[PDB]
């Protein structure tokens, strides 16, 4: 059976180098094309360019040429991608995808998982994890809210759960976003009765393995004058 | 390179719904045309290759049309596996051009944001940073409206959102906006508020706090 395995994610400073590669397992390596694709945080996809392993050719679309190098190793049937030296606006998903020769009738019905390139200033840093208490202003009926900032982490990403996974229903965790620091933040909200809070302990479990970095944290409600 | 135009970015539907989608070429591709899925954290699937032939296991609901400029993707009988992200790709000359997506959202009916406001917590605060945030929990449809609001003066740059996907059981939103000062200006001032406009609403709904007063 036909796949296309790529290499790990990969967390860079801007200016290093990077190689990610795609091996090709269940068909002769010769026989197709290799092509990588780009797609952005949020964004669509982007042919970058292609190999033939076959003839040793290589085809670019312009927007990338001489920014990026695709090769082969045909002895392993692996393709690669490569930045001399990356920006931070290399930041994103990339893909290789399997395709034909001029003339074919079929293009990219395999692809590869997919390997993310994270490019920034920033340094690896565990995140604060912050109670957001739940209140009166957090008291919608008898719906309560409360929840946990976690703040100034990098890279991503974080897991969060409630109560070590006790507590599921009602929980929204939100996107990261990336602050100017940065350095990214996000938060974990759940919503529980006003009635039982009162009765009940809610902590959230915060997980950055990337600095090695557990947290739980309680959150309890708060008084007001 | 032949500019793909793909419409709509955005489409809601219900289950059962009968959508189309149209991808316009600047350039004649004759039927050099393809179509994938994206479900999020996944590659891309093929559906339909050049011709509109429909890949093996496609289900019959997939289809495909068109020739020269104008091509349409036509999914009848929308099930609930069937929302997500399509593209369509032009594999007619280099570079290979990409359609920039449309996006499936199932249909429900308006629901109003329940809103929450977080005043900074007292360890944030013994660190010398102030995050308010501010929570619209389940609210249809997606467009709402945070303005923070500080001793009634309207805030602009201050502040960073975030929104949910669809909830798979009620297919609401969830929004967080946090408004971040330093600790100084955060003590400068007394009324923190948090203004939610949304069609759910007849008018907006202001949560507030002061500073100190827990
Ligand atoms: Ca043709
Ligand atoms: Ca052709």
């Amino acid at each position: 059976e036909v796949q296309l395995v790529q290499s790990g994610a990969e967390v860079k400073k801007p200016g290093e180098s990077l190689k990610i590669s795609c091996q090709s397992f269940g068909y002769i390596f010769i026989d197709h094309t290799i092509h990588w694709m780009r797609q952005m945080p949020g964004q669509g996809l982007e042919w970058m360019g292609a190999i033939s392993p076959r003839h040793d050719i290589t085809k670019y679309n312009e927007m990338f040429r001489g920014q990026v190098t695709i090769s082969a190793d045909k002895s392993s049937s692996t393709a690669y991608l490569q930045w001399s030296s990356l920006k931070a606006s290399d930041t994103a998903m990339y893909f290789c995808a399997r395709g034909g020769f001029y003339g074919s009738t079929i293009w990219f019905d395999f692809w590869g998982q997919g390997t993310m390139v994270t490019v920034s200033s920033a340094s690896t840093k565990g995140p604060s994890v912050f109670p957001l208490a739940p209140s009166s202003k957090s008291t919608s009926g008898g719906t309560a809210a409360l929840g946990c900032l976690v703040k100034d982490y990098f890279p991503e990403p974080v897991t969060v759960s409630w109560n070590s996974g006790a507590l599921t229903s009602g929980v929204h965790t939100f996107p990261a976003v990336l602050q100017s620091s940065g350095l990214y933040s996000l938060s974990s909200v759940v919503t529980v009765p006003s009635s039982s809070l009162g009765t009940q302990t809610y902590i959230c479990n915060v997980n950055h393995k990337p600095s090695n970095t557990k947290v739980d944290k309680r959150v309890e409600p708060k008084s007001c004058d | 390179e032949t500019t793909v135009t793909q419409s709509p970015s955005f489409l809601s539907a219900s289950v059962g719904d009968r959508v189309t989608i149209t991808c316009i070429t600047t350039t004649d591709i004759d039927d050099d045309m393809n179509w994938f899925q994206q479900e999020p954290g996944k590659a891309p699937k093929l559906l339909i290759s050049e011709g509109n032939i429909l890949r093996p296991g496609v289900p019959s609901r997939f289809s495909s049309s068109g020739y020269g400029t104008d091509f349409t993707l036509t999914i009848s009988k929308l099930q609930p596996e069937d929302f997500a992200t399509y593209y369509c790709l032009q594999s007619d000359n280099l570079p290979f051009t990409f359609g920039q997506g449309t996006k499936l959202e199932i249909k429900r009916t308006v629901a109003a944001p329940s809103v929450f406001i977080f005043p900074p917590s007292d360890e944030q605060l013994k660190s010398g940073t102030a995050s308010v945030v501010c929570l619209l929990n389940n609210f249809y449809p997606r467009e709402a409206k945070v303005q923070w609001k500080v001793d009634n003066a309207l805030q602009s740059g201050n502040s960073q959102e975030s929104v949910t996907e669809q909830d798979s059981k009620d297919s609401t939103y969830s929004l967080s906006s946090t408004l971040t000062l330093s600790k100084a200006d955060y003590e400068k001032h007394k009324v923190y508020a948090c203004e939610v406009t949304h069609q759910g609403l007849s008018s907006p709904v202001t949560k507030s706090f002061n500073r100190g007063e827990c």
